[PDB]
């Protein structure tokens, strides 16, 4: 199961950092966290396992709902290449997709980091397959590679659609599902942990350079 | 008697009303996107109470309700788990739900 | 790691084997040792269904924390001391394991060296 | 007219739910099992009235 | 039938086919539903190889990993009561070999 | 709603804003008639620019075979308003 | 809420769409730093990990390389 | 979609073909508009720098050497407009077309609703009757003895004369249907 | 309740533990359950006492079949059909009520492993050793006589047990 | 110059990369011009059915029908039995069959020879 | 049980002594009468078998299979007068009277109690099937279907009529609860091995065994419907059903001499899956699919386990209804297009929407969805054959990889893409479609609602 889950989420991220439909790099992302998902299984965490697929669930629907109104503005169009600065034209939306990168890189403090980070940190201490752990830590940094993609194609620099602009999310039920999905990538992570009993003991001590892996990592 | 079990078994038997509801002048008209999707939003407030007496004492429950059929030695019975992984992830799955079909209402309109 | 480095790439011969481990006597070098004492009963444990791998010997701080968790269930931010005592607990105890595999680790290294050396001087 | 939906779509299916798990599922052994509550040092028991005793002297490593 | 020129005028545009004219013996494996022949931008037989090699890699390096793995440099755990030998399936009445820990 | 019921004298006004912008048109010389070759003196490759221009402006592709036969802005209007279902 | 096709130009913004947005942006940003202020041991580590090589043979009890 | 094709391509034909087809991939390569129009004006030079080539054979030799040095450098994944058959919404609104005979097989009831449009279709309906025969004769006509020899059609040519053929190109379903 | 049998569906003694409230904020599980008794428990609680009421003008009972022992399929002659349909008859109901009492054994074991939690592994030992000794009974007695089972081929295969047996216990004797 | 595509049965050469479009003869082009008024012919003739306003029903094709008759009913009296015929036929209606039966059979063998020695392990084995 | 056989003994002049514009009528309402009362059989006891007299007894094995029959002749009915309105009054009156009885002789057959009497209503109930096949089929191929139905059959049954005259000069009885109770084994001879091979080759034969299959393709494409119904859905089970009641007196020979048929049974189940992957004509995939499903039953025979004999019992029944609503549906598309040739008529879902609902759900039930009884016999006897031997689970387990994607090929090919623009005589569906559908497909689920009740004797 840890082979098959290090294997997984390393083809996945490294499949994603190059496709140009938006659609396919959310899939590819989600393929590559169910690979994480797996690797966690086997080191035996499997309660950490279920976290993170509770504290996926809210960003990973995000991000893919704020890729679907992006494509509903420009005339369902689905290629990256097509989208130009949208961060201006579509606040909202540039907010909450960054919101929801954030989440998904791990980054301290929201919902994906009290599941991702435990991950990393349960793997690193762990009488494990060397190569899964190689592998585990490639694709954690491909991801906040192919997340810097999105963004940079999609929402910075100059416009590449065509003339007829369209572009309009002031629709209440666009923000209030976004909104609601953005208030749970943001605090169901702290909620969701300081409530349910402690199922595993904890890793109290680490060297600092191996507390660090996860974000020196996704800097990188 | 302890609301936990009539509470997750309610919350999963509500969801099926607008199924046997496909049927009736509601599935014809423009108002059923609206009648599902707040269907499912009271199915994830209601589920928010078996999470939180899970959350308090740790309560956890097998309900074998119905007897299907039984084998020589082999009893086959409608039987659901309400342990930590099911309290859990049935408010998740319903809010994700709920804010999908809200913005569903608003993607495939044209539809 | 830097044990990883020694062991796979270095003399295998003196680096401690986690399977096989401890390899010498808990008395061999230590005049007296005292018996690691515990604090939680077997049936404390069994009653608060902790864990087949939380029954450790810190088990009785875990148990406190369980039992202010129940007490303090609105407030999920009323159990910092004895959450933070039972990490303190479990640090120890990860810190008493990384005693044992440098023990280990000097053990095999000096009795390696010291057959080794009486082995020569015997070839003189 | 306003809170019917409240009625019946929750409230009408819970008290189904409710009688028939009250009055029929339960009517048969093992139908219904919950695993039995924590038990802690100090805490005493609803039924015997049986309190259980503190956790020996904590060493106290302040 | 994928192969077939799309912007074509077809009397069954999903089939790509026109009336009368002769049909291949294995049509229903080649409905475009199915096995495509269409050219591809890198070669066959080097599609192969470099899935072949990727595979054969990752295979090899997890046997690698396997056999030297990765760990801290720390003892076994330890567990108090003979190594909880009642809680991990009884057997009350055979007095198990004492299994002691001591500090250090 | 969705986008606006595009109009025929939208598409032409449209396809006249682009042929405008091009550097080797002039745009006083320009009529909805002119002939791309004839009046407008340019060549096949001009033509082909001018085709993957008007798919960018309105978002769909010209097939190669049509394409080749448009010479004047009428019949890339015509063209355009055949394909999109358009009649006022 | 209406808003008009522009044709090679900006769209037209709400102000409410810009507010939610900013709000929301510096809610996530304050909650970083108050949780960063109270709980910067779930990042920086909370226990001094110790180096194996300053521990003396006294208390690992190894006895001086002659017996 | 609407030409009838010819029996082959032309080398003028191949020459543009090839060429939008480079720029288009290019395109695919070059995100960016500006550094897009610099290498398009680039490509455009090199496309023109042979133009003046009265050898055709040497035509057809660097003809050949483009396209192999274009599949060669290819985009594997090049944009597709929406629509166009590899995209994303290529025949999604396939299953909303109807064809227009359908409505003759509606209850009565159906047709109560809707009094005038099916008057009009009925109007329609006599027309097509009243013009297949001359269509039919037209196009004896008009063919050569050896069958035709490609797809065109010709238009109507008499006084109140229909182009032959024309119902079923007139009644299309719609681009969006329903 | 009182309507299956206590000893046969056996339960620990129920000990619960007191609340021991540690905060001055509400609990919100209370407030909730005293809502629910309020609004849920009450108007089923009425509901079922009409109904009970209207039961209990109406009381009319259905009685237990009570089958009498015959001769087994080892008291009956060669071709004797209708002693041999009797026993087989007889053999038939034993096998339904075997398979009922492994039933009753699996459901206990099943109940005191969702009971005991997470520390079903020793405190389920008896209900696992019980269904070990019925399960292997069970399957001395009925395993491996196919489809076209009769009471004739389970009697032959206790013979071979016991032949198996007594020369193992001779063999043995002569050690 | 670059390097060479090379086709296979699953990924074949494209047009633009095929010889025999880049040397072409007189006779090609008259082939062509055979091909299309085929092809000019059979559209015509289906298009005078297509837009009959007195059609009702099915536009018979004969060239489906060969297809499903070729493909059904022509088999056999086209088959005749020769060295590849019988080797294949023997082959893959044969050779599955004893393949399926020595694994099965040994299977079962191993399996009974394991509870004649009372070592399998068949606790809580009661349903069969 | 005379109670159900003298009613369709009346249908039979009720039928004849109609008024000519009532025939339809009066035959599906006393059918559907008939159909009611023999629900009654289903109250079976859980030791023996309900015993009416010296010549007929009901068993939880027969009972469903009688259910079946009787339920099914009204659809049958139903399914008939469409194609039928252009026949004369006596011919119309000739058809009923073949399906009235075929009816009759499969009531008389599964429920006889001695073995020779069985095997006289098993081989009666060729005439009206030859004969409505030849007589009311629609191609020239159907005589030639005729032929490879009976001789197929007789070539397979008239070894096991002398075998049976031979085992009542052995025993001295062919009565089943005799043979049952008296029962001793096979010796391994090779007598006994030839006595084995002339009790089993007839109901294999019936089942079909892969490898003598060649006559159902034919038989089931050229029939009529009604015809095809029967075909599919009870005449298939004989093979079953013989073969659960004669495996009484084969043991212990059976215990290797089923490897042959256990080998192709499998090995052919893979095969026929993998047929009606290539398939031009959609009855034809239909009965490539009956084939298959009757491998599984075969297998589920040969191991002889009480899981695997439920299993059985379930799949058959199953099947018979999934594999009659599946050639109504075809049939539907047949007389609306004169075609059977699948690709010809696309895109159905766009003209007809319950139709199509009625194709998925078909479609659904054919690869056994849990938890339909599809599934439910499925996965019984594939535990019993995990039990048998552990390796069984990769060759089942190709086959439901095979068997859901022909079945959703079908599916695609008929219902989704595009319609064909040519095919402008496409009406909508009658009333009696749509209720011949409902009338299938109803009973499934609620069989999956009470399944022990399908499951058999053990
Ligand atoms: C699970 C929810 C439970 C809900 C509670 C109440 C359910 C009552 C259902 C009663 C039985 C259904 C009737 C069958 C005929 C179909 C009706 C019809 O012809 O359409 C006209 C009717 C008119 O609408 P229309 O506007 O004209 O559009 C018609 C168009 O053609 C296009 O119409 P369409 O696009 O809307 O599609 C029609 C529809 C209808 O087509 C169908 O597929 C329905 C038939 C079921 C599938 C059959 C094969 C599967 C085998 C499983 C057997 C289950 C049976 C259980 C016992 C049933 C008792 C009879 O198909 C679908 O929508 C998708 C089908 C995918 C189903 C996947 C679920 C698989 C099993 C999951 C759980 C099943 C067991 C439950 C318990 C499990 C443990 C807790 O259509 C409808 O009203 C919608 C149908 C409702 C869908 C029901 C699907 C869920 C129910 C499954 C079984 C019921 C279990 C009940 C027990 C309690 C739980
Ligand atoms: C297309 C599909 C049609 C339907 C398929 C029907 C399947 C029928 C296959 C019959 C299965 C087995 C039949 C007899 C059992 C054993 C056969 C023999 O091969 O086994 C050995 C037999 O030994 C030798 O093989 C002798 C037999 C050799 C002669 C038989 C001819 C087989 C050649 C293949 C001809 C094809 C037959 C089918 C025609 C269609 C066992 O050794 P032995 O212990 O001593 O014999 C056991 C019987 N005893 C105890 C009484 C002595
Ligand atoms: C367990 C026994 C079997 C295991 C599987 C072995 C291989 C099975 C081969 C299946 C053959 C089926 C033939 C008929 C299928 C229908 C035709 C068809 O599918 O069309 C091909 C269709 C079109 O291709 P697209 O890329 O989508 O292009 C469309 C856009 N233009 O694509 C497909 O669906 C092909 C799917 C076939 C997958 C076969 C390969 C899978 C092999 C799995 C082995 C790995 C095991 C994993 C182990 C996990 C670790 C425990
Ligand atoms: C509509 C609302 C009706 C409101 C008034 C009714 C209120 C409660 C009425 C109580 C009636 C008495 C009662 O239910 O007693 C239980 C009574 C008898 O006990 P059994 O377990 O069935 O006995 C074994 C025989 N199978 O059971 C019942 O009849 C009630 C059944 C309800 C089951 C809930 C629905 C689930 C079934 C869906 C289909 C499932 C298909 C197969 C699933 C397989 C799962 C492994
Ligand atoms: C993505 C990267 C891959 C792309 C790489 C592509 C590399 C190819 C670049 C070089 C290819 C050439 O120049 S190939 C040079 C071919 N030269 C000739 O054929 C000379 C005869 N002239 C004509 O045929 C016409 O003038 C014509 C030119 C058609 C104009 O058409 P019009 O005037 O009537 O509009
Ligand atoms: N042959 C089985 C049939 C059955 C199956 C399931 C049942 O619930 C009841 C009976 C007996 O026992």
């Amino acid at each position: 199961t840890l082979c098959l889950g290090a294997i997984t989420t390393l083809f996945t991220a490294l499949c994603a950092i190059t496709q140009n439909d938006i659609k396919k790099i959310v899939a590819f992302s989600t393929s590559s966290q169910l690979g994480l998902m797996m690797v966690t299984i086997g080191i035996n965490q499997p309660h950490l396992a279920f976290l993170h697929i509770c504290m996926h669930a809210f960003f990973k629907a995000m991000l893919f709902m704020c890729s679907g109104s992006i494509i509903h503005s420009l005339n369902d169009e689905q290629d990256i290449r097509k989208m130009g600065g949208l961060y201006k034209a579509m606040p909202f939306t540039t907010t909450a997709l960054i919101i929801g990168s954030l989440a998904l890189t791990g980054m301290p403090y929201l919902t994906g980091f009290y599941s991702k980070d435990l991950i990393i940190e349960a793997v690193n201490m762990s009488y494990t397959n060397a190569w899964a752990l190689l592998m585990t830590l490639i694709a954690t940094s491909l991801t906040a590679a192919y997340s810097t993609r999105i963004i940079f194609f999609a929402f910075l620099g100059k416009p590449r659609f065509p003339p007829l602009v369209l572009i309009n999310e002031n629709n209440p039920l666009l923000i209030n599902s976004i909104k609601r999905l953005l208030i749970g990538s943001i605090f169901a992570g702290f909620i969701i942990s300081n409530n349910i009993p402690p199922m595993t003991v904890p890793n109290t001590t680490m060297p600092l350079y191996m507390k660090m892996t996860a974000l020196i990592v996704t800097i990188m | 008697m302890n609301p936990f079990a009539s509470l997750t078994l309610t919350t999963l038997t509500i969801l099926t009303i607008p199924i046997m509801m496909s049927n009736s002048n509601i599935y014809k008209t423009n108002l059923y996107p609206n009648y599902v999707k707040t269907t499912v939003s009271y199915a994830f407030t209601l589920s928010l109470v078996p999470l939180l007496m899970f959350m308090h004492t740790g309560q956890e429950m097998i309900i074998s309700n119905w007897h299907w059929m039984t084998l020589q030695t082999v009893e086959l019975s409608l039987s659901f788990k309400m342990d930590y992984f099911s309290v859990m992830f049935i408010p998740v799955a319903l809010f994700v739900t709920w804010s999908i079909m809200e913005f569903s209402m608003w993607y495939m309109h044209s539809d | 790691g830097a044990h990883l480095a020694r062991r796979y790439l270095g003399d295998a011969s003196k680096e401690p084997d986690p399977l096989r481990m401890p390899t010498f006597p808990p008395d061999y070098g230590f005049p007296e040792r005292k018996e690691r004492e515990m604090v939680a009963t077997q049936q404390e444990m069994n009653d608060a269904q902790l864990m087949l791998q939380q029954r450790d010997y810190c088990a009785h701080y875990l148990i406190q924390l369980l039992k202010c968790k129940r007490d303090s269930f609105p407030n999920f931010l009323a159990c910092k001391h004895e959450q933070h005592d039972w990490d303190y607990c479990e640090h120890l105890d990860y810190v008493k394991r990384m005693k044992e595999f440098e023990r280990e680790r000097r053990l095999l290294q000096r009795k390696k060296r010291r057959e080794q050396r009486e082995a020569e001087m015997a070839r003189g | 007219r306003h809170s019917i939906f409240a009625v019946t779509h929750v409230l009408i299916p819970v008290w189904i739910i409710h009688y028939y798990l009250k009055y029929h599922v339960t009517a048969k052994p093992y139908t219904v099992v919950e695993r039995k509550p924590r038990i802690f040092p100090g805490d005493t028991i609803l039924e015997t009235g049986e309190v259980i005793p503190l956790m020996k002297e904590f060493p106290d490593q302040h | 039938q994928q192969e077939r020129d799309p912007w074509y005028d077809w009397d069954h545009p999903d089939l790509r086919l026109n009336w009368g004219e002769p049909i291949h013996w294995d049509l229903d494996m080649y409905i475009r539903n199915r096995v495509d022949t269409s050219p591809t931008p890198v070669s066959w037989n080097t599609m192969c190889k470099h899935l072949f090699g990727f595979v054969a890699f990752m295979l090899f390096m997890f046997w690698v990993g396997e056999i030297y793995p990765s760990y801290q440099p720390v003892g076994p755990k330890q567990y108090p009561y003979n190594d909880l030998y009642l809680e991990r399936g009884g057997d009350p009445t055979k007095e198990p070999e004492p299994v002691v820990h001591y500090e250090i | 709603s969705d986008a606006p019921p595009l109009t025929l004298e939208a598409i032409k006004d449209r396809v006249l804003y682009v042929l405008k912008l091009y550097d080797k048109i002039d745009p006083e010389k320009l009529s909805v008639n002119s002939h791309f070759m004839k009046d407008l003196g340019l060549d096949s490759l001009d033509q082909v620019e001018i085709i993957m221009a008007m798919e960018d402006e309105f978002g769909f592709e010209i097939p190669d075979i049509d394409a080749e036969k448009l010479m004047c802005p009428q019949e890339i209007v015509d063209y355009i308003a055949d394909k999109k279902d358009v009649y006022e | 809420v209406h808003i008009e096709p522009r044709y090679r130009q900006f769209p037209q913004l709400t102000r409410s769409q810009l507010i939610q947005a900013e709000f929301f942006s510096a809610t996530m940003w304050f909650w970083i730093l108050w949780r960063f202020w109270h709980d910067s041991d779930a990042v920086l580590g909370h226990f001094p990990y110790p180096d194996p090589s300053q521990w003396t043979d006294e208390e690992l009890g190894i006895l001086p390389d002659d017996e | 979609a609407f030409s009838a094709p010819a029996a082959y391509l032309t080398h003028q034909q191949k020459v543009l073909r090839l060429y939008k087809r480079a720029l288009r991939h290019l395109e695919s390569w070059c995100v960016h508009r500006d550094k897009y129009r610099y290498f398009a004006c680039l490509m455009r030079a090199r496309f023109d720098e042979h133009k003046n080539e009265k050898d055709m054979v040497k035509a057809t030799q660097l003809l050949r050497q483009a396209e192999e040095e274009f599949w060669y450098g290819q985009h594997p994944q090049p944009y597709i407009f929406p629509e166009s058959p590899g995209g994303t919404s290529y025949e999604r609104y396939e299953c909303y077309k109807v064809p227009e005979w359908c409505l003759d097989d509606w209850h009565p009831s159906e047709k109560a609703m809707y009094p005038d449009y099916f008057a009009k279709r009925e109007q329609w309906k006599r027309l097509r009757r009243e013009s297949w025969e001359r269509e039919v004769k037209q196009l004896q006509e008009e063919t050569p003895p050896g069958g035709p020899r490609t797809e065109a059609l010709p238009p109507a040519r008499k006084e109140g004369d229909l182009p032959p053929l024309w119902w079923h190109i007139v009644t299309r379903p719609r681009e969006r249907p329903m | 309740p009182d309507s299956w049998d206590k000893d046969v569906y056996p339960e620990p003694p129920r000990r619960t533990p007191a609340p021991a409230p540690q905060t001055s904020l509400p609990n919100p599980v209370t407030y909730l359950t005293k809502i629910f008794d309020l609004l849920v428990d009450r108007p089923v609680t009425l509901a079922r006492e009409f109904i009970e009421q209207q039961h209990a003008k109406n009381r009319y009972y259905y009685y237990h079949r009570e089958f009498r022992r015959v001769p087994d399929i080892t008291e009956c002659e060669e071709k004797d059909i209708l002693c041999m349909f009797e026993a087989e008859m007889q053999w038939r109901r034993d096998y339904k009520v075997d398979q009922e009492i492994v039933n009753i054994i699996q459901e206990r074991l099943k109940a005191c492993q969702q009971r005991e939690g997470e520390s079903y592994r020793q405190n389920c030992a008896k209900e696992l050793e019980q269904f070990t000794q019925v399960s292997k009974a069970f399957q001395d007695r009925y395993s491996d006589l196919g489809a076209h089972y009769s009471a004739r081929k389970c009697l032959a295969k206790q013979k071979q047990r016991m032949l198996a047996e007594r020369k193992a216990a001779k063999e043995a004797a002569a050690a | 110059s670059f390097p060479k595509y090379k086709p296979s049965r699953l990924a074949t050469l494209p047009a633009t990369l095929d010889p025999a479009e880049y040397d072409i003869s007189p006779e090609t082009r008259k082939a062509q011009a055979e091909r299309l008024a085929i092809r000019s012919r059979l559209k015509r003739e289906y298009l005078l059915q297509y837009n009959d306003p007195n059609r009702l029903g099915v536009i018979e094709d004969p060239a489906l029908i060969r297809w499903t008759y070729a493909r059904s009913a022509n088999i056999y009296p086209n088959f005749r039995p020769t060295p590849k015929t019988s080797l294949l036929g023997a082959l893959f209606g044969i050779g599955p069959l004893f393949f399926w039966y020595y694994v099965f059979k040994t299977d079962r063998d191993k399996k009974e020879k394991l509870i004649q020695e009372g070592k399998l392990d068949q606790t809580f084995n009661i349903s069969y | 049980m005379l109670k159900i056989i003298i009613p369709t003994t009346m249908l039979l002049p009720m039928t004849w002594m109609s008024k000519h514009n009532m025939i339809w009528i009066n035959a599906t309402v006393h059918s559907l009468l008939i159909s009611l009362i023999s629900l009654s059989l289903l109250n079976q006891l859980g030791e023996n078998s309900l015993n009416f007299s010296l010549t007929f007894f009901s068993d939880s094995l027969s009972a469903p299979l009688l259910v079946l029959t009787t339920w099914l002749l009204p659809l049958m009915l139903m399914a008939s007068q469409s194609h039928l309105s252009k026949e004369t009054t006596t011919r119309k009156k000739l058809y009923i009277t073949m399906l009235i009885l075929l009816q009759l002789f499969l009531i008389m057959t599964f429920t006889a109690t001695e073995l020779i009497l069985f095997y006289i209503l098993f081989e009666a109930t060729l005439v009206p099937t030859l004969i409505i096949i030849t007589r009311w089929g629609n191609q020239t191929e159907r005589l030639n279907a005729g032929l490879y139905f009976l001789f197929y059959t007789l070539a397979g049954s008239l070894p096991l009529l002398v075998a049976l005259v031979y085992i009542q000069n052995t025993t001295g009885s062919l009565n089943f609860l005799i043979i049952h109770y008296w029962s001793h084994p096979l010796s391994n001879s090779w007598s006994n091995i030839f006595m084995w091979l002339a009790c089993i080759m007839a109901f294999m034969v019936k089942m079909p065994l892969y490898g003598l299959h060649l006559w159902l393709p034919k038989a089931h494409v050229e029939a009529p419907i009604a015809g095809s119904m029967v075909l599919a859905a009870v005449l298939l089970k004989l093979g079953g059903y013989g073969m659960m009641r004669i495996t009484t007196i084969l043991n212990p020979l059976t215990n290797y001499m089923a490897y042959p048929f256990l080998m192709l049974s499998m090995w052919g189940m893979i095969m026929t899956s993998s047929i009606c992957l290539r398939q031009t004509d959609l009855k034809s995939l239909i009965a490539y699919s009956s084939v298959s499903h009757m491998a599984l039953v075969i297998v589920a025979i040969m191991i002889q386990t009480p899981w695997s004999f439920m299993g059985a019992t379930a799949l058959m029944i199953a099947h018979g209804l999934t594999s009659s609503m599946l050639f109504c549906l075809a049939n539907t598309n047949y007389e609306r297009v004169h075609s059977r040739t699948m690709i010809l008529a696309r895109g159905l879902q766009t003209l007809l929407p319950l139709m199509a609902t009625w194709w998925l759900v078909a479609s659904l039930t054919n690869l056994a969805l849990p938890p339909s009884i599809n599934l439910i016999g499925e996965l019984f006897i594939i535990t019993a054959s995990f039990s048998w031997s552990n390796i069984t689970i990769i060759l089942m387990g190709m086959n439901m990889m095979i068997t859901a994607l022909y079945s959703l090929y079908m599916l695609i090919t008929t219902q989704r893409g595009k319609y064909t623009h040519h095919i402008n005589n496409i009406k909508p569906s009658f009333t009696r479609e749509n209720a011949l559908m409902a009338l299938h497909i109803l009973p499934l689920l609620l069989l999956t609602l009470n399944p022990k009740m399908i499951l058999g004797p053990l």
